[PDB]
């Protein structure tokens, strides 16, 4: 199976600065010129929300301030600028080989 | 347009079996699969399996063969899962999901009794 | 588009 490894656990971002969260598979999740990593971001009560699909498309209804890139094993989801309304939990989650499976979370919070 | 309302938390007893609905509304089930997930707060978001409910197919993640039977009906455009033999480590919230990974529902919560 | 790419298919 799949492990997805987050870097850093948890860290507090300065208003308006750039976040970048990483996420490590242990294997690939390539196939046919595509990664299948996608980046979720969850709020206390809520369900998780999706942000990124495939590795750097943006889904619908989420500001651009958010972006994705990567390949391979190797991904990265970056906040340009970080907002208030971003302290959340982000996850990764790759749907190239089943089982999915999901990273370990990172907590944004701003200091 | 497209919802998907899970039914009520429960409280089980150990031993016990409980069944989880996700009625999706402004989306017809038969045009995609539906995945469930597990979510507890020290070992993270766990990907259980997913239906197709135009055919019934299953595909679970190994460690949940033996635990959860889903099911759908697509008359009813609802999904469910059943749990099994149910022990402390099922205390969980559960999700559903469509449209690929990209539409979730709020979650239910299970919680196990001593 | 997150449909056809959020899970390979």
């Amino acid at each position: 199976d799949i492990v997805l490894t987050q870097s850093p656990a948890s860290l507090a971002v300065s208003l308006g600065q750039r976040a970048t969260i990483s996420c490590k598979a242990s294997q690939s999740v390539d196939h046919d010129g595509d990664s299948y990593m996608n980046w979720f971001q969850q709020k206390p009560g809520q369900s998780p929300k999706l942000l990124i699909y495939a590795a750097s498309n943006l889904e619908s209804g989420i500001p651009a301030r958010f972006s994705g890139s990567g390949s391979g094993t190797d991904f990265t989801l970056n906040i340009h600028p970080v907002e208030e309304e971003d302290a959340a939990t982000y996850y990764c989650q790759q749907t190239n080989e089943d089982p999915y499976t999901f990273g370990g979370g990172t907590k944004l919070e701003i200091k | 347009q497209v919802q998907l309302q899970q039914s009520g938390d429960e409280l089980v007893k150990p031993g016990a079996s409980v069944k989880l609905s996700c009625t999706v509304s402004g989306f017809n089930i038969k045009d995609d699969f539906i995945h469930w997930m597990k979510q507890r707060p020290e070992q993270g978001l766990e990907w259980i399996g997913r239906i197709d409910p135009a055919n019934g197919y299953t595909k679970y993640a190994p460690k949940f063969q033996d635990k959860a039977t889903m099911t759908a009906d697509t008359s009813s455009n609802t999904a469910y899962l059943q749990l099994s033999s149910l022990a402390s480590e099922d205390a969980a919230v559960y999700y559903c999901a469509t449209y690929g990974v990209a539409y979730w529902g709020q979650g239910t919560l299970v919680t196990v009794s001593a | 588009n997150a449909y056809n790419m959020s899970i390979r298919r």
